[PDB]
DNA sequence: CGAGCAGCTACTTGTGAGCGGATA
DNA sequence: TATCCGCTCACAATGCCACACGCGCTGCTCGGCC
RNA sequence: UUAAACCGGCGUGUGGC
């Protein structure tokens, strides 16, 4: 996975799955949009990336 | 302000506090995560915060404050220390880190440690000025630790027939062996209450393994000193955590010259924790352990030892027997002839309703003579060899009936004579 | 600049030198890092240092050179020797090479042996000109060593014992059998300081196998000669290595015509600890062990062996019987007729305070008369007649009760007549 | 513990412009 | 101080297709935020 | 809120038109 504020990122550039959160919290589509707790990654499709 | 002045208060009094700090109402999140907002809505005020938490360091390099609630967990209320100051004092793992914290920004998890101002009560020249754990010579029990309370209760009963069967002392390893229903917890208990009543001057902390949430409740509120427990609501990851620092902590406050007792029940429970935790290596042994397996709990009851020097590492752990199984029998046979100090619970006479039912036969005590004095050693003899009929319920009889009617050791020693 | 000479001082010494020395606080790292450091230290001055350290061989083909204080373990003051040396002299394992080292460079662990000084005790030409263990013819125990003090104390006793049931002399292979609170570490401490007491002339090396670190203690700083122990805060792996250390080492000292006595207990722990680092074969017989798993402890306990022609080996061994188990059953059945010498420790006597709990029965001794001369046999022979009427308790009785009224063997054996 | 950082190529040809340059 | 003259560097060199290949071991340093 | 389905970038060499 990406690291915390690497080169590689999701907090900075966006989630590496559709529609998945990097710790897999947020996985439906009812948080769509919304970020988790401790990374705070606007959850969405890879071509945010 | 501080963590452990906010988290021996209830969950509602922390709820009413964070509401009256004008802060959105955090009876939705946990106490810790209570806590921390608190901490972080104090920060926002414009001011520091001042902190304690016990030390941790994995192998990442930078250190992790868990707080004495939160049984030595992984929490948000954990604080942060760069590895800057384990460079600079080498601040193993056990200190309760005393000193100066700030809010964590974005990016971040935990509040940052600025400065040190206390380590384990005592200068921060302590840490750069002390002597290691592996260092010192360990020798044998010198003091004397009066068990009986002193008030002829009936729960007293307990702790003077181990005054009269074998004594406890500073540095000693205690190995209590006992079937399931033998009144384990509430001898815990007598015992405890009995060495904090009559001896403040010596610091107590109790270790529970594997109970009932009710029995870290009665246990939490009952006992001086911190009581620290894991219960099943964490796996054998965070039982061996929790093992692992409340085991370098006494080693740490030993080291500072700090007299520790350690009540632990049981060994087969963490035993079979650490087998949970530990990988394979292609062998099986009897009952289902592993070869490293036993290293861990081995150095986790042979880390006793009296200090001569200054400070003590006293141990009383409970064992676990007719299970059924083997593992905890192989366990019993590695544990028996570790101990320095071993003790013997039955349960034919538990289960009579004939309590406490001491094992007068195999109850031991090594290197007894500097642990008991001359007509001291002379009356406990004596008595044990007017004991030696064979007795082992009737023997509890004699011994429950002539310490019903008398009051204390001498009592008892002056009017049998 | 030796090894030793820093190593019989205490670590708050050895971190007052280091700092005196002008270094970083040693007081954080371990006592073997103060004295790599020290060492490291005294190197970078400008000059070379002279160690000393037992030689031990793994697969690879260099030498390890493994210190005394550190219980002939793996650690940062062992010092590296090149193969070169091993293919030149032919050195195996048991050498206390002193000779010149030098600091290590970056991309080295350890200092580097330069040149060869001292090889056990003994011109380098020894290397090249000796004979090995396996050639030689092993004979029966010649001399007679007295156990006896000489002093007429209460621990006298366990000596004069001894001397008038079964006497101990060089080359001889004796086991002790024992249960569990028979006395057998005060045992071991009193034979030791009688032998080294009396006579001198005879070197001591005394092993210890899983016991306490307070019994570490107590066992380094009161007897003479190396005092090799191996508790529990090492594996079985860590136990064979020490084993065979000491092992190799007797039997090159020994090569080297010297008298070396291995005080060994017990034997069923390091069995165990074998058993624990040996590899199934995919058959299990009694008691769970394995089918070599008993030829290394069978090999350890039959490497004592007299030598007529210089130097002599000589083990006093002690076993663990009624331990509930079957495998300590069975070893001892292997082992009690591999020895060439056989003592029993009752366990009945000993629970009731009357000390030594001597076999009067069960002890003998292999080919006595090589150890006794024609009226001694005389006199050891008519007590045992006279002891001979069934008795254990009271025959204890006599036993201590004419050895309390004496000093020596022939005051009691002229006063008895 | 991860990751990295690193020690362990060479007779083009032209066409063009920018930059000395030197020299009275 | 203008006016070429020449030195020196940037920039370039068809389009596709097909196939194959290798883009490493180990000592040292640094990072200090599960 | 519930059910179903899913989750070649570079360089080199060679050859051909
Ligand atoms: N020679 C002796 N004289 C007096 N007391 C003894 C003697 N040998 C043993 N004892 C007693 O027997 C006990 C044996 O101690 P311990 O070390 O627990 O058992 P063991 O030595 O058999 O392992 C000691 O507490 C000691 O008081
Ligand atoms: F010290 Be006992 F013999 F284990
Ligand atoms: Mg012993
Ligand atoms: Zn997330």
């Amino acid at each position: 996975k990406p690291e915390r504020d690497g080169l590689f990122c999701a907090r900075i550039f966006g989630p590496v799955k559709d529609y998945e959160c990097l710790c897999g919290k947020y996985k439906r589509l009812k948080h769509r949009g919304v970020i988790c707790e401790k990374c705070g990654v606007e959850v969405t499709q890879t071509k945010v990336r | 302000m501080n963590l452990t002045e906010l988290k021996n208060t209830p969950v509602s009094e922390l709820i009413t506090l964070g509401e009256n700090m004008g802060l959105e109402n955090l009876a939705r999140m946990r106490k810790q995560d209570i806590i921390f907002a608190i901490l972080k809505q104090h920060a926002k005020s414009g001011e520091d915060i001042f902190g304690d938490g016990v030390l941790e360091i994995l192998q990442d390099g930078f250190g992790f404050l868990r707080s004495a609630d939160s049984s030595y967990l992984a929490g948000p209320d954990d604080i942060y220390v760069s590895p800057s100051q384990i460079r600079r004092f080498n601040l193993r793992t056990g200190d309760t880190i005393s000193g100066k914290i700030r809010p964590p920004k974005e990016g971040e998890r935990y509040f940052a440690l600025l400065k040190v101002n206390e380590v384990n009560f005592d200068k921060p020249e302590n840490a750069r000025n002390k002597i290691l754990f592996e260092n010192l010579t360990p020798l044998h029990a010198n003091s004397r630790l009066r068990m009986e309370r002193g008030n002829g209760s009936t729960e007293d009963l307990t702790a003077r027939v181990l005054d009269l069967a074998s004594p406890i002392g500073r540095g000693q390893r205690g190995l209590i062996v006992a079937p399931p229903k033998a009144g384990k917890t509430m001898l815990l208990q007598n015992i405890a209450q009995s060495i904090a009543y009559n001896h403040p001057d010596c610091v107590l902390m109790v270790l529970l393994i594997d109970e009932r949430p009710e029995e870290v409740t009665e246990m939490q509120r009952l006992v001086k000193g911190e009581v620290v427990a894991s219960t099943f609501d964490e796996p054998a990851s965070r039982h061996v955590q929790v093992a692992e620092m409340v085991i370098e902590k006494a080693k740490r406050l030993v080291e500072h010259k700090k007299d520790v007792i350690i009540l632990l029940d049981s060994i087969t429970r963490l035993a079979r924790a650490y087998n949970t935790v530990v990988p394979a290596s292609g062998k099986v042994l009897t009952g289902g352990v592993d070869a490293n397996a036993l290293h861990r709990p081995k150095r986790f009851f042979g880390a006793a030892r009296n200090v001569e020097e200054g400070g003590s590492l006293t141990i009383i752990a409970t064992a676990l027997i007719d299970t059924g199984s083997k593992m905890d029998e192989v366990i019993y046979e590695e544990f028996k002839g570790t101990g320095n100090m071993e003790l013997h619970l039955s349960r034919k006479i538990a289960e009579k309703r004939v309590f406490p039912a001491i094992d007068y036969n195999r109850s031991g005590t090594r290197k007894e003579e500097l642990l008991t004095t001359q007509e001291e050693l002379q009356k406990m003899w004596i008595l044990r060899k007017i004991i030696h009929p064979m007795g082992e319920i009737d023997a509890m009889e004699f011994l429950i009936n002539k310490l019903a009617m008398t009051k204390t050791n001498d009592d008892f020693f002056e009017m049998m004579k």
